[PDB]
């Protein structure tokens, strides 16, 4: 089964700067004490980056739960500014429907799951949180022809609807080259209400996944919350998308 | 599709006796595959299949007979060895000019202990000339300096 959202407001797509944000290791070669000049898909400095929100404003009954199908370019830069682990992961593919294989990468509350299958996706792929704890996964209805799976070691997230401004900045770069999805990441403690903070970031290689799939599009998987297992509420989080461009 | 930067081996052999049956290949696509891309789509938008069929029988002409193919793709990074050839390991011989072979990294030079801090994954070190000046001994995990003979 799937969750549903009634009367989203559409994404406002405000734009912010990737100020030196989002550098990553371009190749697997170990280098030490050297200056390396290289042509690769990088996010240019001070590039425009588009903001997407999950937000709830009951005083206007305004909901935002911005999970559009975004293009995947020559790879993407992705950053979540976060306080309640609303951003749980991503769906990668082409059609993002059962006619093609898609890769789902999600922090399911106790395990990172990676699967490649002919998923039937929900219209709003999401997790749910009841009473501050994991409820149910509304990401996909059918798995069909799975051909890759990975599951990370056990953990627990904090899943409560923590109050205040954002405290976690999680950064990612995704590249799909020679049938590997490369994932790079960094984490930074933050204490800000809006936008990306300015600053230099280098993202470490986290994953090479031998997913032979065509990745053309992606979208984010997010939580909704409730105290009473119904009337699911959006909760304040923002994510930022930038596109890698061939640059030296 | 193989990449242009491919490193690896392509291996094939005839199996027309074993692999009788029906097997499929994509005869047409709107765009070529990327290297190591896969496309499992059977039906088109209307429902007719996009895949052609090999009819494999031992009775078909040789050119049409089934071959199995294995493609091995390799990497030789500055990272721990994961697959190795059957070579037996010798003792170390330090402070002498010797040939050496560490994880298939051949060379010649003088081996000594070293003060080098390596990274947890790192197997060898190089100076600004790419002269390999240190190597992790895969047996003891100790770091050896390599000097010119
Ligand atoms: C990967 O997937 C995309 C999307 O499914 C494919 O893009 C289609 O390509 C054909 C021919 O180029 C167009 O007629 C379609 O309109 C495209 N669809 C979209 C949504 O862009 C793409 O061809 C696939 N293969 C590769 C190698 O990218
Ligand atoms: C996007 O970039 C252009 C120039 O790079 C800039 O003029 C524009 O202001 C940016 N977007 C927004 C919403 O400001
Ligand atoms: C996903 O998390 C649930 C509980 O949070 C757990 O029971 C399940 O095992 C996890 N998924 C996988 C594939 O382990
Ligand atoms: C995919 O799964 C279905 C059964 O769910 C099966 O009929 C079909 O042949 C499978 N296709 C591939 C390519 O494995
Ligand atoms: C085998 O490798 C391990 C770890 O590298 C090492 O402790 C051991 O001495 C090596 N040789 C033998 C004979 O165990």
């Amino acid at each position: 089964t799937c969750g549903t959202i009634s009367n989203k407001t559409p994404p406002n797509m405000n734009q912010f700067s990737s100020s030196r944000r989002g550098v990553y290791y371009p190749d697997d070669i170990f280098r030490s004490d050297v200056l390396h000049l290289t042509q690769d898909y990088f996010l240019p400095f001070n590039s425009n980056v588009t903001r997407y929100l999950s937000l709830n404003a009951d005083s206007n009954r305004i909901v935002r739960f911005d999970n559009p199908i975004l293009p995947f370019g020559d790879g993407i830069y992705f950053a979540a500014t976060e306080k309640s682990n609303v951003i749980r992961g991503w769906i990668f593919g082409s059609t993002l429907d059962n006619t093609s294989q898609s890769a789902i990468i999600v922090n399911n509350s106790t395990h990172i799951i990676i699967k490649v299958c002919n998923f039937q996706l929900c219209d709003d792929p999401m997790f749910t949180v009841s009473r501050g704890q994991h409820y149910k996964t509304w990401v996909y209805t059918n798995a069909r022809n799975c051909t890759y799976e990975y599951v990370s070691k056990s953990f627990q997230l904090d899943v409560s609807e923590k109050n205040g401004n954002f405290k976690h900045l999680r950064e990612f770069v995704f590249k799909n080259v020679d049938g590997f999805l490369h994932v790079y990441s960094a984490y930074e403690p933050i204490d800000l209400a809006r936008g990306l903070p300015s600053g230099f970031s280098v993202l470490k290689p986290i994953l090479k996944l031998p997913l032979g799939i065509n990745i053309t599009s992606f979208r984010v998987v997010m939580t909704m919350f409730s105290p009473t297992t119904s009337n699911w509420l959006a909760e304040s989080a923002a994510y930022f998308v930038g596109y890698l461009k061939p640059t030296t | 599709k193989l990449p242009d930067d491919f490193t690896g081996c392509v291996i094939a052999w005839n199996t027309a006796k074993q692999d009788a049956g029906n097997y499929y290949y994509r005869s047409h696509r709107k765009t070529k595959l990327k290297p190591f891309e896969r496309d499992l789509s059977n039906s088109d938008e209307n429902g007719v299949r996009t895949l052609s069929t090999y009819d494999f029988n031992p009775n078909v002409p040789i050119e049409y007979q089934a071959t199995r193919v294995v493609v091995l793709s390799f990497e030789l990074l500055n990272a721990p060895a994961t697959v190795c050839g059957p070579k037996l390991s010798t003792q170390l011989v330090k402070n002498q000019c010797v040939n050496f072979n560490f994880n298939g990294l051949k060379g010649t030079g003088v081996l000594t202990d070293s003060s080098k801090r390596f990274q947890s994954f790192q197997q060898f070190g190089r100076d600004a000339s790419d002269f390999t000046d240190s190597v992790r001994d895969p047996q003891t995990l100790e770091i050896l300096d390599i000097s010119p003979c």
